[PDB]
């Protein structure tokens, strides 16, 4: 009832949506630490970027690339800042918690 | 990849063309210009070679079991890695500008970007952030 | 066909890397008033072959207190990256081929880091990070140098790209300081003097050690080809051999720097110079 | 022609000059930066457009710059104000996202840096919590924005996808049950940064809503959440910080109620009154005036909080929004309990005020006593003024 | 259906010089037709005339100087439409087949 | 701009409200429009081309044999 | 369908900020340069620029007195206010030159032979 | 720049010819599709072949020969 | 040469000292400040463009084309004395 | 197109695996592989430049810092309830509802879309970046400065 | 906004421009009211973007093909 | 179990790669059927409109 | 250095033989000594059109 391109587009969209929700949920659901939370947020940004680029190719328009670059910039900046804050907290709270950095326990 | 519409095949009908594309030879001058395809096959071949070279000494070398044989004989990194992150993002920003025939106002805006960049970088310089005593 | 071309590229790479380490030994001897490897085969024309076969028959030892999968894969990953870089050098048509190879070289940092975390060695734990930081710092300057090069790479159609076949067949006399800084950055990328302070593979053995050295010298040859294409006005065996001869020349004459010293050097002398040169080239090329 | 875009170039040039000037001033062994503060105020004045909202936000920030003394935090506040001002000019979701994320990163950094004493650890923890939840909300916004970009193929902010844009806009104001991050921030961060947060991003978001936002839905259930939860929590929390946090939640619920029935004039005036009160709040040195804030929040007649809630009720009745109006009345009643509690805690007490020792003798008398003169405002307020 | 096609890219690039000098009116007519309408059905006569003129011009070249045109096209095909590297072949072809009529 | 807009009031009042985004795209790229050709023009052109085909000053439809 | 060939050597002459208007006054120069703007600047512009510069100098000297570094503070602050005011005045002059503000005094100034 | 300008001239000359050939072959493919549809939907009441979904502007097909996956 | 320079000291106490105290100037073993454009260009040629590595490089390269002292044991032996 | 679709499917597989495992090193390795394969699949969309940008940035810069932070901050705490405390059922149930059956998809009412390769123009990209979104480029510059200054001011000393 | 990635403009850019033209040229006090009179242009833009109706027609054609091949297997 | 980890990883990869396409195609089948029903309903609506509109 | 000179010549000869063999192999594969040239979507379109035209010619070749 459909062509191969329909297969590829549907697969792209479903995979991107599943990636989005997996990056949203799994880190907190599996009870990892803050570093994994930042990494999953990075994955969410990557999935949104993939969707944006797919849409831009679907339109042959330029907005998707601008969105891509801005998402990359913001995600990297926030991840670096969060890592710095996390290291500061690690040093500050080390003597009394050990399991400080896992707030999902 | 194989074409799935006559429009993709430039409205050329027939069965010979479909099978021809199915078992075609890779050609940069054919249907796959700028394909990046040999990278994957290179990855497969290198994986095979490295795995084989890992396996082989486990076959042609005598083995003896010893307890003691199975034993091994900072923020500056934070600063450097985060600076590398930001500066590589800035380099990625700069790269398209180098690939175009930009105009004078485009040049001035690029210089504005670079001015903000070097302003932050020089502030870090003047505050002792580039002296790696620690 | 494509696989056969990959193998035809592979064979000279391995043979010539063996010859490179042999000739580095021998030229170091020549500059040290000695002969070097000469008994192991006619004039010692068989040393690296027996060395590789010997490390092949040597016993691989695995620590029982870490993850051995990463221990195996890290030299494997580095070797894969070297092969991929060679393929992109010779078997590629990408519009940003130079950028492709730069991003590829950025990936080789992990193998040292993977090994450093893998084994339970404190000084490996430290030296892996030191080498990682050095190469990471110099990568920005290398990218800036490529940025400067890309300001004049144009094909006949008028599109600005990074294709190797469209590079001018003439040396770039107008970027000699850029060429010198790029050459020093290349020197830094390969852990060679005066940046041989970091080894990370101390607890490795056998063909793993062989593959580490293969990846090191293959990356050196890849960077040599990049430099020849960029500044020397073409890609040829003569230029590869000349650059290797000069690199052995520099290794045999200089001591190494201290860690924070080459950190300061790269972060206060090289990157700003590349930035200023990139700005100047962009301004003039307008 | 770029001749019409001079002021942005001026912004860039001034930022560069400020960077170099701050670098140079630090080599001299200087220890105070009031000159930098006044220069930053001047640069804020110059970069401001001629809109009433623009000038209001500008002056609000200008007064706020007296409460900080570190160059880097000044820079972060300048950049956050840039993001807010340009958010008042954001005609598309790309710039909207960029402004929100820049403001969020600036807020996180400002909260992290200025900590001192043993309170530092809790401030860091709260800041990291806010960063994580902000990152996930930002990802949600990006996801739904991309979906809208696919469906419309344009930059129009219309369609079913805008519901999530509305949700993300709610999250920035601490709209209950997406309120708890605000409570956590109220828990640890020093008073100056919380003083910033209660006024500027809320003002800019309300203005951008008023200028470039429409949707085909309601927010009434969230208004119920905010009102009821804030009222009950502010009644039940003995901690003053969390008390004011839940008070803020109730007030933002009231503002949302005003929003849902349109009539943004009352929204504007109530926001101004509440921002005035917050300005008076976080710079208090004498406790006798502290009850005036409560009576200006409890809707007691003679002062501005009462009239600010009053026209809101008037416009709610103008559309006969019986449900939310009754809910607002009941929550207003519940406010009075803890407001009287505040009055007891800081009116029927012995009078005592510590004297300054390192100079700076009561360094904020002027703004305090100026904000006190709100009892004289209702004279001009009672007429159709803000419209 | 009928098979309608034009010569290969190297041939088109090599003979493109003759297009303006001997197929100009149909060129301009097709230009205006495309600039006016978007439905291809409404430019059918112009498109068909352009294709017919192109093929007639190609047959004219092979009927007069096939070998020189052949080797110039081969040179262009080997170098990938880089006219800089086949200047001699271009000169010889234009000698054999002048773009405009000489001594008329 | 592509991400910002500024609103101001004409001191003279000779400005009519229109969609600023539509005006922005119009001044930025312009607009392209087409019309359907009249049929009689189609038969005239087809007949002229057919006559030129018959007469012999125009070629065939494929360069091959 | 078939794309247009790219024009690698022609960039659109586009400004990122668009006025979305047509000028309501006779046009002298749609694209004047910096020197053009300077040549026809009004005395009011210079007066406000000088006033801003002096105010900045005074304020900077006062505020730097606490840290005993008043002169360079005042100098830099005055230069800051001067460049701000100069940018504003040049923008207004360009706006007048482009027909978006009244230029009756200037239409008889930059047309030496089209004076009348 | 001289070489690129010459190539740009060449491509500007070329474009209408390839456009026309594309148009003719796409129209022929449309006619074949219409023939197939007429053969298929012969007995369907209320069906019409060649029905235009649009009103004013013609639409080109979504997929073309040029746009292919790289790897 | 054996002269010293500011920034070429390999430490922090000394580097921090010389960039914040002119004590090295009083030391005669530190190369004195350039005083004209010529001396500034000489200093730039000293620091940039190497010119220090170059000499040792050339000497090693001459050693490459130089003779060797290597002996082919066991087909050649060394020199020894009866007292061995 | 079996292998291309398999690579596409591998992305969400790795995404779930990232949170699934308990070793932080394994999570980071999974993320690196996911980033690489994502760029490679986007390369099938004709974005050569953007794929390299994503690769360069995330692999060389961000993942390196991830591994460094983990290695300087993480003694193995896997047995420290990371295996003995388990995972919240509500999270995985909600994730299933959200992503397996996707009651609220991006397309919404649409159920089929056609994916078509693009044509990335670095020339057009530069034109847009420096003529149409130059203001946003300067805003990104300001954001980069925000990141740098905030990081260097939040230094743990 | 409307700039093309590989071309100057988007592939459905003229249809968006047509819808915007229709919306702008009206005089109704409400965009929602103005939305009503230009439904056809919005629908044409929708079909340019997604080509839903052509997909539906082709699906119906294939449905009838399956009906004619399953329910009918007339042999020679 | 290094090799055990490899086996589990490869088994998961293969099972995913063979199973997810089935669910994707089930979604496609359901959407095609639903759209066919929608178009039939719209055709019936148009028929009724033609009948009662004259 | 007479001892290293054999290695010096061998390295150059090895690279020469490898490059010559790769040249011959890739020339046989691609059948034009310019395949490494930079190509845009325009040249890609021309190449793919030409390939499909050759396939169409072969299809029509087996019809007479």
């Amino acid at each position: 009832y459909y062509t191969e391109g329909e297969i590829f587009g549907t697969t792209f969209m479903y995979t991107t949506n599943m990636m989005f929700w997996a990056g949203i949920v799994g880190a907190v659901a599996f009870r990892r630490n803050l570093i994994i939370l930042l990494l999953s947020a990075e994955t969410v940004m990557l999935a949104c970027n993939m969707n944006f680029l797919f849409t831009a190719a679907y339109l042959n328009d330029i907005t998707g690339a601008i969105m891509s670059i801005t998402i990359t910039t913001i995600a990297a900046c926030e991840t670096a800042i969060g890592l710095a804050l996390c290291v500061a907290y690690f040093h500050m709270r080390s003597a009394t918690d050990v399991e400080a950095l896992n707030m999902l326990k | 990849y194989n074409a799935w519409s006559p429009a993709q095949r430039y409205f050329v009908e027939g069965d010979h063309v479909v099978t021809a594309e199915a078992s075609r030879t890779f050609q940069f001058t054919g249907l796959d210009s700028g394909s990046f395809y040999p990278y994957v096959i290179a990855t497969v071949i290198a994986t095979a070679i490295s795995t084989v070279f890992i396996v082989a000494p486990l076959v042609i070398a005598p083995s003896r079991v010893d307890l003691d044989k199975s034993s091994a004989y900072s923020v500056s990194f934070y600063l450097v890695s985060i600076m590398y992150l930001l500066f590589d993002i800035e380099i990625a920003y700069l790269f398209p500008y180098a690939m175009t025939h930009a105009s004078l106002p485009m040049y001035w805006t690029m210089n504005l970007f670079l001015a903000i960049l070097v302003a932050g970088f020089a502030y870090e310089w003047g505050m002792g952030a580039l002296e790696w005593r620690e | 066909m494509i696989v056969a071309s990959i193998l035809i590229l592979i064979v000279p790479v391995l043979l010539s890397v063996a010859m490179f380490t042999l000739a580095e030994r021998t030229v170091m001897a020549s500059m040290q008033r000695r002969f070097g490897p000469q008994v192991s085969g006619i004039s010692g024309l068989l040393q690296p072959f027996w060395d590789g076969l010997k490390l092949g028959v040597k016993e691989p030892v695995l620590p029982d207190s870490s993850s051995a999968g990463a221990f195996a894969a890290s030299p494997m990953i580095s070797f894969v990256l070297s092969q991929v870089a060679w393929v992109g050098i010779c078997i590629s048509d990408a519009s940003f081929q130079g950028l492709v190879i730069m991003a590829i070289s950025s990936l080789a940092v992990y193998g040292v880091m993977l090994a450093g975390w893998a084994s339970n060695s404190k000084y490996a734990f430290l030296g892996c990070l030191r080498s990682v930081a050095l190469m990471v710092s110099y990568e920005l300057s290398l990218g800036a140098a490529l940025l400067s090069i890309g300001l004049f790479v144009t094909d006949g159609t008028g599109m600005k790209c990074l294709n190797f076949a469209e590079m001018p067949t003439t040396p770039q006399y107008a970027m000699l300081p850029l060429c010198l800084i790029f050459l020093v950055c290349i020197l830094a990328e390969t852990k060679r003097d005066p940046f041989d302070l970091p080894g990370y593979n101390v607890e490795y053995s056998s063909l793993g050690f062989a593959l580490f050295f293969i990846a090191e010298y293959a990356n050196m040859a890849v960077m040599s080809a990049i430099a020849s294409i960029y500044f020397l006005g073409g890609f040829s065996a003569l230029k590869i051999t000349a650059l290797f001869f000069a690199f052995v020349w520099t290794r045999g004459t200089l001591p190494r720097y201290r860690y924070d010293q080459f950190m300061r050097l790269g972060w206060k002398a090289f990157l700003p110079l590349t930035l200023a040169f990139f700005a100047l080239h962009a301004s003039v090329a307008i | 022609x770029x001749x019409x875009x001079m002021i942005e170039l001026d912004l860039c040039f001034g930022l560069l000059l400020l960077i170099l000037f701050g670098l140079l001033s630090l080599r001299n062994g200087h220890v105070s930066l009031a000159h930098i503060r006044f220069i930053c105020q001047c640069w804020l004045v110059m970069i401001t457009p001629l809109e009433v909202q623009d000038f209001a936000l500008c002056i609000l920030t200008v007064v706020l710059l007296q409460s900080f003394h570190s160059f880097e935090a000044l820079l972060f506040l300048l950049l956050a104000y840039i993001g807010q001002l340009y958010m008042m000019h954001s005609c598309n979701l790309v710039s909207f996202y960029v402004c929100l994320e820049a403001q969020t990163l600036c807020v996180v950094v400002l909260c992290g840096l200025l900590a001192r004493g043993a309170s530092t650890s809790f401030s860091v923890e709260a800041a990291l919590k806010f960063l994580l939840l902000s990152a996930m909300v930002s990802g949600m916004a990006l996801f739904w924005f991309s979906a809208m970009y696919q469906r419309t193929g344009s930059l129009d902010m219309v369609g079913q996808e805008t519901f999530w844009i509305l949700l993300v806009m709610l999250f920035k104001l601490g709209v209950a049950p997406m309120h708890m991050w605000s409570v956590d921030l109220y828990g640890s961060i020093p008073k100056s940064l919380l003083l910033y947060l209660s006024t500027a991003p809320k003002l800019s978001l309300f203005t951008f809503w008023a200028s470039s936002w429409h949707h085909d839905f309601s927010v009434g259930v969230f208004i119920l959440f905010s009102m009821f939860i804030g009222s009950i929590g502010a009644y039940g929390q003995p901690a003053l910080r969390s008390l004011f946090a839940y008070s803020t939640i109730n007030e933002i619920g009231l503002l949302l109620l005003a929003v849902e029935t349109a009539g943004f004039h009352t929204l504007y005036q109530h926001l101004g009154i509440y921002i005035i009160t917050q300005l008076l709040l976080w710079n208090l040195t004498d406790k006798r005036l502290f009850a005036l804030c409560a009576v200006s929040l409890a809707g007691l007649p003679p002062f501005a909080g009462f009239f600010g809630k009053a026209w809101i009720f008037w416009h709610a009745m103008s559309v006969q929004a019986f449900s939310l109006l009754a809910a607002a009345l009941f929550c207003t009643l519940l406010s009075l309990v803890y407001y009287l509690r505040v009055i007891r805690l800081f009116w029927t007490a012995p009078v005592h005020t510590a004297a300054s020792f390192t100079g700076a003798p009561n360094q904020t008398t002027l703004t305090s006593a100026c904000a006190v003169a709100l009892a004289f405002a209702p004279v001009m307020l009672v007429k159709p003024f803000v419209i | 259906s009928n098979t309608v096609r034009v010569p290969y890219s190297h041939e088109l690039y090599a003979m493109s010089r003759h297009v303006v000098f001997r197929a100009e009116k149909e060129h301009k007519a097709a230009v205006e037709c495309k600039g006016k309408h978007d439905w291809p059905e409404d430019c059918k006569p112009e498109s068909e005339a352009l294709v017919r003129a192109t093929n007639k011009l190609y047959k004219e070249i092979m009927e007069k100087s096939p070998e020189e045109f052949k080797e110039y096209a081969q040179c262009l095909d080997w170098y990938g439409l880089r006219f800089s590297r086949c200047r001699d072949k271009q000169t010889a072809f234009e000698k054999a087949f002048p773009i405009v009529d000489a001594k008329k | 701009t592509a991400g910002f807009v500024w609103r101001e009031v004409d001191p003279t009042g000779q400005a009519k409200n229109r969609n600023h985004t539509y005006m922005y795209n119009l001044k930025t790229f312009g607009h392209r429009s087409y019309t359907r050709r009249d049929p009689s023009e189609l038969q005239a052109a087809a007949t002229s081309v057919e006559a030129r085909v018959k007469s012999g000053e125009l070629g065939g439809l494929s360069p091959l044999a | 369908t078939w794309p247009e060939p790219p024009n690698y050597y022609e960039a659109p002459k586009h400004g990122f900020k668009v006025t979305l208007e047509n000028p309501t006054f006779p046009i002298i120069n749609p694209d004047p340069n910096i020197t053009d703007a300077v040549t026809n600047m009004r005395s009011e512009n210079w007066g406000v620029v000088a006033g801003l510069a002096g105010l900045g100098y005074v304020a900077g000297y006062y505020f730097g007195a606490k840290v005993h570094w008043a002169k360079p503070t005042a100098l830099f602050t005055s230069i800051f206010l001067g460049k701000s005011g100069l940018l504003w005045g040049m923008s207004d002059s360009a706006h007048r030159l482009m027909g978006f503000k009244e230029n009756s005094k200037e239409v008889a100034a930059n047309l030496p032979h089209v004076m009348q | 720049r001289f070489e690129a300008d010459e190539i740009l001239t060449v491509r500007k000359i070329v474009h209408p010819v390839l456009q026309a050939e594309w148009d003719l072959r796409y129209l022929e493919h449309l006619k074949r599709e219409r023939e197939e549809e007429a053969k298929v939907m012969k007995n369907v009441p209320g069906w019409k072949v060649g029905e235009s979904t649009t009103r004013h502007r013609w639409l080109a097909p979504l997929e073309s020969w040029d746009k292919r996956p790289l790897v | 040469g054996t002269e010293r320079r500011p920034g070429e000291s390999g430490a922090w106490k000394q580097i921090e000292r010389q960039r914040y105290a002119s004590d090295w100037e009083n030391d005669p073993t530190f190369k004195r400040t350039p005083k004209n454009l010529a001396e500034v260009l000489d200093d730039s040629a000293s620091m940039l463009l190497l010119t220090d590595v170059w000499r040792g490089m050339a000497y090693t390269l001459g050693a490459f084309f130089d003779k060797k002292v290597t002996i082919m044991y066991p087909f050649e032996k060394g020199q020894l004395s009866p007292r061995f | 197109m079996f292998f291309e679709n398999s690579a596409i499917l591998l992305c969400a597989l790795l995404s779930i695996a990232v949170g699934y495992t308990k070793s932080p090193f394994m999570s980071l390795m999974y993320s690196v592989m996911l980033f690489i394969n994502s760029s490679f699949v986007l390369m099938m969309l004709g974005f050569e430049f953007l794929a390299l940008v994503n690769l360069l940035v995330y692999v060389g810069a961000l993942a390196v810092l991830f591994l460094f932070v983990i290695m300087l901050l993480e003694i193995p705490a896997t047995e420290l309830r990371a295996y003995s405390r388990g995972w919240s059922t509500l999270g995985i149930f909600v994730f299933i509802i959200n992503g397996v059956f996707q009651i609220t998809p991006s397309m919404g009412p649409r159920g089929i879309i056609t994916g078509l390769p693009g044509a990335e123009s670095i020339t057009n990209l530069g034109h847009a970046l420096y003529l149409y979104f130059a203001d946003l480029l300067i805003l990104n510059s300001l954001v980069l400065t925000v990141a740098l200054f905030g990081r260097f001011a939040i230094a743990p000393v | 906004a409307g700039m093309g990635l590989s071309t100057g403009t988007a592939r459905c850019y003229d249809w968006y421009m047509d819808y915007l033209k229709c919306m702008d040229e009206r005089k109704e006090p409400m965009i929602a009211l103005r939305r009503e009179h230009c439904l056809e242009w919005l629908e044409d833009y929708n079909e340019c973007l997604h080509r839903e109706k052509e997909r539906t027609r082709r699906q119906v054609i294939e449905r009838e093909r399956r009906a004619q091949l399953a329910g009918g297997s007339k042999p020679a | 179990g290094l090799i055990r980890n490899i086996a589990t990883f490869a088994t998961a990869v293969v099972g995913w790669s063979v199973g997810i396409p089935f669910v994707v195609q089930a979604r496609m089948n359901g959407y095609v059927e639903r759209n066919l029903a929608t178009y039939d309903a719209a055709q019936r609506q148009k028929a009724e409109e033609a009948a009662i509109g004259g | 250095g007479w001892n290293a000179l054999p290695s010096l010549v061998i390295i150059t000869g090895i690279w020469t033989a490898g490059l010559f063999a790769l040249d011959k192999v890739q020339m046989f594969r691609e059948n034009k000594p310019a395949w490494a040239n930079n190509k845009d979507g325009w040249q890609k379109a021309l190449y793919r059109r030409d390939w499909y035209l050759q396939r169409e010619e072969e299809t029509l070749a087996m019809a007479k």
